[PDB]
RNA sequence: CGAAGGUGUGCUGUGAGGCAUGCUGGAGGUAUCAGAAGUGCGAAUGCUGACAUAAGUAACGAUAAAGCGGGUGAAAAGCCCGCUCGCCGGAAGACCAAGGGUUCCUGUCCAACGUUAAUCGGGGCAGGGUGAGUCGACCCCUAAGGCGAGGCCGAAAGGCGUAGUCGAUGGGAAACAGGUUAAUAUUCCUGUACUUGGUGUUACUGCGAAGGGGGGACGGAGAAGGCUAUGUUGGCCGGGCGACGGUUGUCCCGGUUUAAGCGUGUAGGCUGGUUUUCCAGGCAAAUCCGGAAAAUCAAGGCUGAGGCGUGAUGACGAGGCACUACGGUGCUGAAGCAACAAAUGCCCUGCUUCCAGGAAAAGCCUCUAAGCAUCAGGUAACAUCAAAUCGUACCCCAAACCG
RNA sequence: AGGACCGAACCGACUAAUGUCGAAAAAUUAGCGGAUGACUUGUGGCUGGGGGUGAAAGGCCAAUCAAACCGGGAGAUAGCU
RNA sequence: UAAGGUGAUAUGAACCGUUAUAACCGGCGAUUUCCGAAUGGGGAAACCCAGUGUGUUUCGACACACUAUCAUUAACUGAAUCCAUAGGUUAAUGAGGCGAACCGGGGGAACUGAAACAUCUAAGUACCCCGAGGAAAAGAAAUCAACCGAGAUUCCCCCAGUAGCGGCGAGCGAACGGGGAGCAGCCCAGAGCCUGAAUCAGUGUGUGUGUUAGUGGAAGCGUCUGGAAAGGCGCGCGAUACAGGGUGACAGCCCCGUACACAAAAAUGCACAUGCUGUGAGCUCGAUGAGUAGGGCGGGACACGUGGUAUCCUGUCUGAAUA
């Protein structure tokens, strides 16, 4: 069996940032980075093993890289996935 | 942390920065 | 005035495509030239 | 390290890359997205180790 | 520094017939 | 203790040239005699780059229009705030598809870009920003058309085409209101709902298809009726009576908003119902469809906007109050009705007419074959679980698309 | 009822002016024609160059059409400049 | 091999290693996402959606593998009619696509030249299509020659712009023979006698050599100018190493190298020896390639354009002899 490791790869970072602190503080939410599959239900089961909390629900979104402008060459950021995870009333972290 | 990009050395007229 | 180009992503792609160019064999030599000379698109795709 | 695990049978050797993924793997990468990781070498250490032991398994477990 | 590429046609000339 | 090259000067040969030297330059050059040529440029409306000319000339891209104060700044006609003026208002407003692909928001910068300046920007740099069982795509079905197992045909390539499989511009299950972010929401939050499947339990039961039938399923024009969106007026609630005369009055200003779902089911429209018997048709079969028979009642059934209840003693709500990094934040919150007018929107895939006679398939409903009937499977109720994946920023009659 | 009438959207392009190194490689301004039809429009398909399509102008077929465009034969040939 | 390393633009951060399991280089392995012949189906390439068979914490849901088409073979099934066949399913083997030229075959221009232009030329060229290899094709005389003789094919130099063909115009243009490169001949259409009887092909072992990392590799100092000498001046040294490159100006003797002498655990090419497997000598007798040769009509290839036109090939219609 390989849904273990395949759960702990999925989760990549967490994101932080001013609506990700207001989310955590307002609605128990915490968002953070994925692999780029990372479907909600390996997203829902590796932050149940990790984390050992509980989650309401996960929804995810597809973040498109950006084209920056190095030097006299032209590129392109690696595209990412973010998901808001939402902890029930009891959370940890 | 990266903070340092290794900004390259730019063009005579390049933004001034 | 409308002018002659009026861009469409799936008119573009079900004619110039990487499938539509290997559906028949002179498109095949098409990507054949293209690959001999390297360049960088070999078709038109998103 | 390389032969220390080489004479290990499959169970131990399949547990250890277990927990080579589970801590210090895991652990380490949020530490590095959140910055408290000082030392960035051990990622690189941690990532050989736990190819080193896929071989192991690969080349012990079938042929 | 490309050459012009679109040259017009020229204005047709007075008939001198 | 200074090569080639560059820039001067002085000599010399009939000429193409040669020699010497000053300055620059910085490390290559080459006698003589021979050999080999991409061996000599002023023209080809020659080719490439650079720079003049016209010339600080035309122009600065809708004759919708600006003025003033304050703020930031080195600098303000162009930026921000305020007070006025002007323009659009079936649009120059507000939302989408197509197409762009970060142009979105915040901080910072003014070289280049903007036909001027620029503190400003769709410009440069960094960070942030796109949240769905219900929206769309994907998915199930199919039109035109494409491809096409075998096959037919063709010097080869290949052409055509059956079974099939693709192909939305069409058909097919389900969400509304309010609030919130500098930037997303029918996706997040609150409130209240709905749909399709899997599993388990309980009570009943014959189930069962690429097969049959029904349904889906359809034109143009025209008219009337019943309604709503919406608007006007009155009432009601709150505020005001006023710097140039009058204004407590029939006065003036503002508000008078609330969905999906569920219940009742109405105006309207369609069709006569029910029972029994029989039948070479529906390429097999059939309790279904179709057809033929009688008995009995004159009634049911289907469809159906709106209204009224519930949703909701909830939300929203003028205004007022308390603090302002002086942008805004928090608190509180009355009335919330009636009448009239009225659509190109709904009833209406309706109805009445006309010839030009107005898609297909699936989901769905129903009947059976093979086969299975102590099973499986189906129906109803309850419980539980699942509904993945991709798009979601912004422009979208335009400075972001095609020119 | 109507290839009916007046007239916006919409489609068209008859007259004049402006504009010709224009705002625009056929436009703007003021009038004008059709506007329930042989109408107009979105999306997607089909017809490929000695061919297509054409209510027929040698018109149209990616700003080019009495034979498109691209590459090749090809350094075609040029009693001419 | 190793005291230095963590590729570059390209510094840093944090670390590894220094007598050997840092890094680097070579051999053999492992890993090898998705698209692409793409091959589970479809598709707007890098996407969407499945079936089956094997294994698994909450039924939840996952993991691995397989599933294209065609050709050949085998098995199992199986119509119109008994048999049968077509057909259907399964398994095994192979094929598919790409690639600069060269090679063979199937098609095949026009411009141009002839001072026009149609036979002709351009030209069997460009181009299109198919197939194969490292080369391919061709090839062991139903050939030439001359009544003297030569003995497969291919390629180069002559013969030779000769003989010929040709609106006898433009142009095309051999052969015989001579000199070289390189050499090789065999089998089936059949029976008997004798039976691994040679030569080959597919695979082991051993030997030699090559390839894929490498190792050692000689010999100069002093002064002058100068920012710095490898230069000037003086005196030396090595050389089977003054081929090259770098080094603060031009280096045989500063460094990397070169001449030269050595080295391979492992994987491989070639040349031999020695085994296994498969096909196969030699002798006797016999046979000795029919819708073919040839012919009529129409075309093509031959230098040779139907001309007096031999020879080869073909579409069409005919049709021998066999020693």
């Amino acid at each position: 069996m390989i849904r273990e490791e395949r759960l702990l790869k999925v989760l990549r970072a967490p994101h932080v940032s001013e609506k990700a602190s207001t989310a955590m503080e307002k609605s128990n939410t915490i968002v953070l980075k994925v692999a780029k599959d990372a479907t909600k239900a390996e997203i829902k089961a590796a932050v149940q093993k990790l984390f050992e909390v509980e989650v309401e629900v996960v929804n995810t979104l597809v973040v498109k890289g950006k084209v920056k402008r190095h030097g006299q060459r032209i590129g392109r950021r690696s595209d990412w996935k973010k998901a808001y995870v939402t902890l029930k009333e009891g959370q940890n972290l | 942390n990266n903070r340092p990009v290794y900004i390259p050395r730019p063009r005579p007229p390049h933004p001034r920065l | 005035m409308k002018r002659t180009f009026q861009p469409s992503v799936l008119k573009r792609n079900r004619s110039h495509g990487f499938r539509a160019r290997m559906a028949t064999k002179n498109g095949r030599q098409v990507l054949a030239r293209r690959r001999a000379k390297g360049r960088a698109r070999l078709t038109v795709s998103k | 390290m390389k032969a220390k695990e080489l004479r290990e049978k499959s169970v131990e050797e399949l547990n250890t890359e277990l927990l080579n993924l589970l801590r210090e793997q895991f652990n380490l990468r949020m530490q590095a997205a959140s910055g408290q990781l000082q030392q960035s070498h051990l990622l690189k250490q941690v990532r050989r180790d736990v190819a080193r032991v896929k071989t192991l398994l690969n080349e012990k477990a079938g042929a």
